[PDB]
RNA sequence: UUCAAAUGAGAACUUUGAAGACUGAAGUGGGGAAAGGUUCCACGUCAACAGCAGUUGGACGUGGGUUAGUCGAUCCUAAGA
């Protein structure tokens, strides 16, 4: 019953997410690509209608059996340097254009929502059902289509370093899914990395992803996540909410650093190893030794890769926060935006001094504990019929809701959702830069995650504030787009499916919902040498089945 | 950055006064915005620009 | 007395604005001589006599 | 050894010839010392009901013969002194005389 | 007595098993002052070491 | 201030000491094109004077409050 | 003045509760006038002070708060200048 209930809930969530993603992809292709039906629309309205459609399709499941449902992650339609969480609002187009009038050279379309061709757009989504969540993410690239052929298939394969980076992300996702799949009773790993005596820990996955990144000449942005998920806790809070019992491996800039025998100068300069104790954070701190995969649970695999443009020498890729005050500086590519995702820390209990604030606080209390957008609250949200009176009533409510949210932020009853930009800094500047202190102890942000859990640079003892100051005090500062994708993995049992052996179900994955854009190029996991392990692994993942394999994928559903 | 007199002085009264009014509105918006954070270095350029515009008008 | 003239109220307002201890960041300069401001005053001890 | 032995107390024994202003505090001190001597502990606590009874007649008019009971309790954990602990509790009687110390079984 | 069997199941609410103990309070109480206002002492110096 | 804005639809500004009621009314009308029902001022002990502005039922202070930039 | 509870490393004095009290309405209350001038209040904090301790404050650090066509000045005049 438990296995049946779990599989039913997970399959429902995954199929709903896949249907939503396919619908969004088809809608955007019809609007912009394919047939130029002059029905071009920006990002916020599409996001809002997508949320409403998802809510409508969710209203018909578990509406009475249980009393817990929601959308785990808002449908982020993000562009280029955005790390994630960027959800513009329809009322804020004028405000954002007014704020960005100072400079909109390379991101005017990004802020206005009217994507220019070849923008490398990405869609991320997350749905919650009774404490269980499923997430999904992928990317799409659009460019002008041929007019000679009404089939509207533009020149087939497409060229570009960003496209090669996206292909790297796709193949990395395929490889990690394959290695995660080979963790059940079929112990025989399809590689020389084990297969007879190996616990299948994170070291192999680290080596594999590093090899793939090196082969494709594209870096990895430190935002990856391979984490098992227990109910009500999925890592969707990033680092805002503390997680303790997590058994997973994450990627940080402190990782992949040059080793003591890396055959590189690295300007060691006999810097004393940091024997100072890390700040007290209730985290396991990358227990890279124990990652044995066990049944009865669920896992989330989320890979994001940062492309590498023309750089003179190797450096460091990190994430920089974005403010919304325009009073910092002026740059040809400076972005200004107000984040829209917010969460409430139930640990602190306090009352406020506004009737609207009280009402919305109780409403969000009724709403589940997950990131949400202001527009996510609406007595008229489902949008039974499409028109503009409902839209304007929604906006007139959103004004008061925004005021109350500002009151919540003014008091200590919420946390802003940071928006990161992937930015690259050469190692030379950090190595030769000033390091007045070995600690930061800022104690002046909103709350929590002061040292970023683990210290940003335990090696060389560099703090986060100093790191970002040095980053903005540079001369090249090349911006690197990020290709991100994610999916869910469920293990099975003979009890789960007596028809076959304990299988593996891929949620929010599969070709039918993750077909990549037509991309062909070179510099793709070069042959010979010892790199052939990846090619052998992919061939064996293709040919593992004698006449049928133990891997299944969900499928979407028609509207009616 | 900012505005320099040696190229600012080459305009007539009307458009220069309109630009002055627009940048005064911009500075008012910046003053409204600076309520939250305590440090905003951008306002120095605004002040020097408004001073330069007013002085060239007077001259 | 709730009947002070405008100049008297302005004087008191300036005194209130003046009444503060030293900002902490002052001590972080180079070749500093300021240790604690001697112009700080409280109502209990000193009377400004308008 | 949790025990309960209802004793009897007369104030006249230890409140004779004392200042009118401190009759009740003297009564309180004598009561706690009497409990200490007749139990053999270190920590003694009084009852709000007993405080009400002793003060009720007046600040300088405390009644002579008052009936009280003493209960031993094991102290909670992280008590560096001892498990020993005494708690007092009043009980009213129709007549002050005619009663003596009686141990009451736990129930 | 059995009539009181209404709030018995209400103790369970879910939501990370009521947020997973009190952990955000420790970090949120580290600030010298609360609310969102400019502090002429705290905001003067950014680095915690300084 | 926020509570009054939400409840009585009364905006609050900080005005220079030189200005007065008529100046405030003319300024708000010429900068926001909004009808003002009442205006009042009060010099705080800090040193500057603030002002309370009551508009008509035909307008809502929420729109201008969101549009100016502060929430 | 007494007891209990709670906070708190640490409670004759901090908070609440349970008792006893007094000021006895020409009050230790409710407002004010001169004068005082941010002491009112909220939040974190106690090396310096409250001859004693203070986990508290009329103390320390950061902020919030006074809305007049009708209340007083501004209008008029006396002994005067």
């Amino acid at each position: 019953i438990l296995q049946e209930s779990v599989l039913n809930k997970y399959r429902t969530a995954g199929q709903i997410a896949q249907t939503a993603l396919k619908y969004v992809t088809s809608l955007i292709n019809d609007s912009y690509h394919s047939k130029t039906t002059q029905r071009q629309l920006t990002v916020p309205e599409l996001c809002l209608l997508t949320d409403s459609f998802i809510l409508t399709r969710l209203e018909q499941y578990y509406k009475n059996k249980v009393n817990e449902r929601g959308i785990a992650i808002p449908t982020t339609i993000d562009i280029d340097q955005i790390s994630g969480g960027w959800c513009p609002e329809i009322d804020d187009t004028q405000n954002l254009l007014n704020w960005n009038k100072g400079k909109d050279s390379t991101f005017a379309s990004s802020v206005t929502g009217t994507l220019r061709p070849g923008d490398l757009v990405k869609i991320t989504l997350g749905v919650h059902i009774d404490g269980y969540t499923s997430e999904v993410s992928h990317t799409m690239v659009i460019y002008p289509v041929d007019e000679t052929k009404p089939i509207l298939q533009p020149t087939g394969p497409l060229l570009g370093g960003k496209a090669d980076a996206v292909a790297a992300a796709h193949i990395a996702m395929e490889t990690v899914v394959a290695l995660l799949a080979c963790a059940l009773t079929p112990e025989k790993l399809p590689a020389s990395l084990g297969g007879t005596s190996s616990g299948i820990t994170g070291q192999l996955i680290r080596t594999i992803v590093d090899t793939i990144a090196r082969s494709y000449n594209c870096g990895v942005v430190p935002g990856s996540r391979v984490r098992r998920i227990r109910r009500f806790l999925a890592g969707q809070n990033e680092g805002i909410v503390a997680e303790r019992e997590y058994k997973g491996v994450v990627w940080t800039e402190s990782h992949q650093e040059a080793d003591l025998l890396s055959n590189t100068d690295a300007k060691d300069l006999t810097v004393v190893d940091r024997g100072q104790s890390t700040p007290f954070t209730n985290v396991s701190a990358i227990p890279s030794d124990d990652f044995v995969v066990q049944s009865g649970e669920v896992y989330l695999i989320d890979l994001k890769m940062a492309s590498l443009e023309h750089c003179t020498k190797k450096g460091l890729v990190t994430l920089e926060t974005v403010d919304s005050y325009t009073g910092k500086s002026h740059k040809a590519g400076e972005l200004i935006a107000r984040p829209g995702a917010y969460v409430r820390d139930f640990a602190q209990t306090h009352i406020l001094k506004l009737k609207t604030s009280r009402q919305l606080l109780t409403k969000i209390d009724k709403q589940g504990v997950y990131p949400f957008k202001l527009s996510h609250l609406s007595s008229n949200f489902p949008f039974v019929h499409e028109n503009e009176e409902e839209l304007q009533s929604l906006k007139k409510d959103l004004k008061s809701f925004r005021l109350g949210m500002s009151e919540i932020s003014n008091n200590y009853l919420c946390v802003e959702s940071p928006i990161q930009i992937a930015r690259w800094v050469p190692w030379d500047h950090i190595l030769k830069a000033t390091n007045p202190n070995g600690n930061l102890s800022y104690d002046a942000t909103s709350t929590l995650t002061l040292p970023g859990h683990e210290l940003p640079l335990p090696k060389l003892g560099v703090s986060a504030i100093k790191l970002k100051s040095l980053m903005n005090s540079t001369k090249e500062s090349i911006s690197l787009p990020v290709a991100r994708e994610c999916n869910t993995i469920v293990l099975c049992d003979s009890s789960v499916s007596t028809t076959d052996r304990p299988e593996l179900l891929r949620l929010t994955g599969g070709s039918k919902t993750c077909q990549p854009s037509w991309i062909h190029s070179q510099h793709e996991l070069n042959p010979q040498d010892s790199i052939v392990q990846g090619i052998f692994q992919l061939a064996t993942l293709a040919k593992d089945k004698r006449f049928g394999l133990l891997l299944k994928e969900t499928q979407p559903m028609k509207q009616k | 950055a900012g505005v320099k007199a040696y190229e600012l002085r080459t305009k007539s009264k009307e458009q220069l006064a309109s630009q002055l009014v627009d940048l005064k509105k911009e500075l008012a918006e910046l003053k409204v915005q600076k309520l939250s954070r305590p440090s905003l270095p951008k306002i120095k350029t605004v002040r020097k620009s408004i001073a330069c515009v007013l002085t060239v008008i007077n001259e | 007395a709730a009947q002070k003239s405008f100049r008297i109220k302005q004087k008191m307002a300036k005194a209130k604005k003046q009444n503060r201890p030293l900002p902490q960041w002052i001590r972080l300069r180079t070749n500093n001589t300021i240790r604690y401001n001697a112009k700080r005053r409280n109502w209990r001890r000193t009377k400004m006599n308008i | 050894d949790v025990v309960t032995r209802e004793y009897t107390i007369n104030l006249h024994k230890r409140l004779h010839g004392v200042s009118f202003k401190k009759r009740a505090p003297r009564a309180v001190k004598e009561i706690k010392k009497f409990a200490k001597l007749h139990m053999g502990t270190d920590d003694v606590r009084l009852a709000p009901e007993l405080n009400q009874a002793i003060w009720k007649r007046g600040v300088k008019g405390v009644e002579y013969r008052l009936r009280l009971r003493i209960s031993r309790k094991r102290n909670e954990e992280e008590d560096a002194k001892n498990p020993l602990f005494s708690y007092v509790e009043p009980v009213l009687v129709a007549s002050a005389k005619g009663l003596q110390t009686v141990v009451v079984e736990e129930d | 007595q059995n009539r009181a069997a209404r709030k018995n199941r209400y103790v369970e609410r879910g939501s990370d098993v009521v947020f997973g103990d009190q952990d955000a309070l420790t970090a949120s109480t580290e600030n010298g002052v609360k609310l969102r206002q400019t502090d002429r002492l705290l905001d003067g110096v950014a680095d915690g070491s300084m | 201030a926020m509570k009054k804005v939400e409840d009585g639809n009364i905006l609050v500004f900080q005005v220079s000491m030189k200005a007065n009621k008529y100046q405030i009314k003319k300024a708000v009308k010429e900068l926001y094109e909004v009808d003002v029902l009442k205006v009042n001022t009060l010099v705080r002990p800090n040193g500057t004077k603030k002002a309370y502005v009551r508009l008509t039922a035909d307008y809502d202070a929420l729109d201008i409050a969101n549009r100016i930039g502060y929430i």
